[PDB]
């Protein structure tokens, strides 16, 4: 039942200062340091520092310059702050429990928030718009109807699809974000259903954007 | 620092088969050394430390090994017997001092030759009201990965307005699916009437073409 929670604000221009919390369940914070990490395309997992419950903390040096992180012990909280960002600062950030007071030799991370995906960019958030893959007898095969949802003109990431409101998990594919030239994102969702069910089954594609808080529920029909 | 190297940088094996990942640091860590998991979209998850402790709930296919002295840089992941769920990013983490991760294994599942499904679906009446008519092409499940995918409208190869992406490998049946999008504007749309995915792939005896016709019931 322990588990770490994180939030934050995921577009940032240049020169922004980047603000991440986290938040731990099931076990105060005591007994253990508490570390960001990050992830980037290019420069792989980087370990940033970490603090513990009475607020001490220790930085990667090649982040002291910058990087501030705080503690909120009546919430079980702590938190990041990375000053002046530049594009090198886009990656996915993690909370995640560190060493343990009762053994030196310990920070290994076997506790780790979700991530956050920060992007350092001039560009505006924009909301997707989502448009029908419908099924047609050009998407049939030996009893097998492909359908789906296309996920279009967004930005930064991530965004979340899922079908029926969570229950439809079976043969749905949600293809990795692609820039388009424009340079806004797009993605399809698509799902492999009997053909026997195109007659009677609701399909229905959920979109969430949290970057724009766009959310949109598209209904997918034979045309 | 202490800076570590994994190799190889990525690796392919079959289910079943065993497999050995390395990694070294540039000077001794002792048995400091962690390994990880990670799949696309979600965090690492740790399964070894003190380079060879399993930690919870890790199968026991995998296992870490190093020489057993305090002076050791150089360490292996095993996986005795390979599971399709396995497929993954591996990485390497000491703590003997700043902790500092490897650049990652990318391990791959060999598996039959399957051909893919081929679906095509054409632009909605909502996108069209915009400007821009997106047509997709929906090559699912197939084995290996690499495959061409070409459009063709009213028989005349496009070129340059389309794109292409891949999903991670499945962790059930080891397969990929694939998009191809084609983008043209609402006009050029409308001026043309077939539509033309054609597809080659190592599964197929001959390439695929799925098409339709605008305005077709």
């Amino acid at each position: 039942q322990v588990q770490l929670q994180q939030w934050g604000a995921g577009l940032l221009k240049p020169s922004e200062t980047l603000s991440l919390t986290c938040a731990l369940y099931g076990r105060s914070l005591n007994g253990n340091y508490w570390s960001w990490i990050r992830q980037s395309p290019g420069k792989g997992l980087e370990w940033i520092g970490e603090i513990n419950h009475s607020g001490s903390t220790y930085f990667n040096p090649s982040f002291k310059s910058r990087v501030a992180m705080s503690v909120d012990t009546s919430k079980s909280q702590f938190s990041l702050k990375l000053n002046s960002v530049t594009a090198a600062d886009t990656g996915i950030y993690f909370c995640a429990r560190g060493k343990r007071y009762s053994a030196s030799y310990s920070n290994y991370f076997g506790v780790w928030g979700q991530g956050t995906q920060v992007t350092v960019s001039s560009a505006s958030t924009k909301g997707p718009s989502v448009f029908p893959l419908a099924p047609s007898s050009k998407s049939t095969s030996g009893g097998t109807a492909a359908l789906g949802c296309l996920v279009k003109d967004y930005f930064p990431e991530p965004v979340t699809v899922s079908w029926n409101s969570g229950a439809l998990t079976s043969g749905v594919h949600t293809f990795p974000a692609v820039l388009q030239s424009s340079g806004l994102y797009s993605l399809s969702s698509v799902v492999t259903v009997p053909s026997s069910s195109l007659g009677t089954q609701t399909y229905i594609c959920n979109v969430n954007h949290k970057p724009s808080n766009t959310k949109v529920d598209k209904k997918v029909e034979p045309k | 620092d202490i800076q570590m190297t994994q190799s190889p940088s990525t690796l392919s094996a079959s289910v079943g088969d065993r497999v050995d990942i390395t990694c070294r640091a540039s000077q001794s860590i002792s048995r400091w050394l962690a390994w990880y998991q990670q799949k696309p979209g979600k965090a690492p998850k740790v399964l070894i430390y003190e380079a060879s402790l399993l930690a919870n709930g890790v199968p026991s296919r995998f296992s870490g090994h190093f020489n057993g002295r305090e002076s050791a840089t150089d360490f292996t992941l095993t996986i005795s017997s390979l599971q399709p769920d396995d497929v993954a990013t591996y990485y390497c983490q000491h703590y003997m001092a700043d902790p500092r991760f490897g650049q990652g294994t990318k391990l791959e599942i060999k598996r039959t030759v399957a051909a893919p499904s081929v679906f095509i679906f054409p632009p909605s009446d909502e996108q069209l009201k915009s400007g821009t008519a997106s047509v997709v092409c929906l090559l699912n499940n197939f084995y290996p990965r690499e495959a061409k995918v070409q459009w063709k409208v009213d028989n005349a190869l496009q070129s340059g307005n389309s794109q292409e992406s891949v999903t991670e490998q499945d962790s059930k049946d080891s397969t990929y699916s694939l998009s191809s999008t084609l983008t043209l504007s609402k006009a050029d749309y409308e001026k043309h009437k077939v539509y033309a995915c054609e597809v080659t792939h190592q599964g197929l005896s001959s390439p695929v073409t799925k098409s339709f016709n605008r305005g077709e019931c």
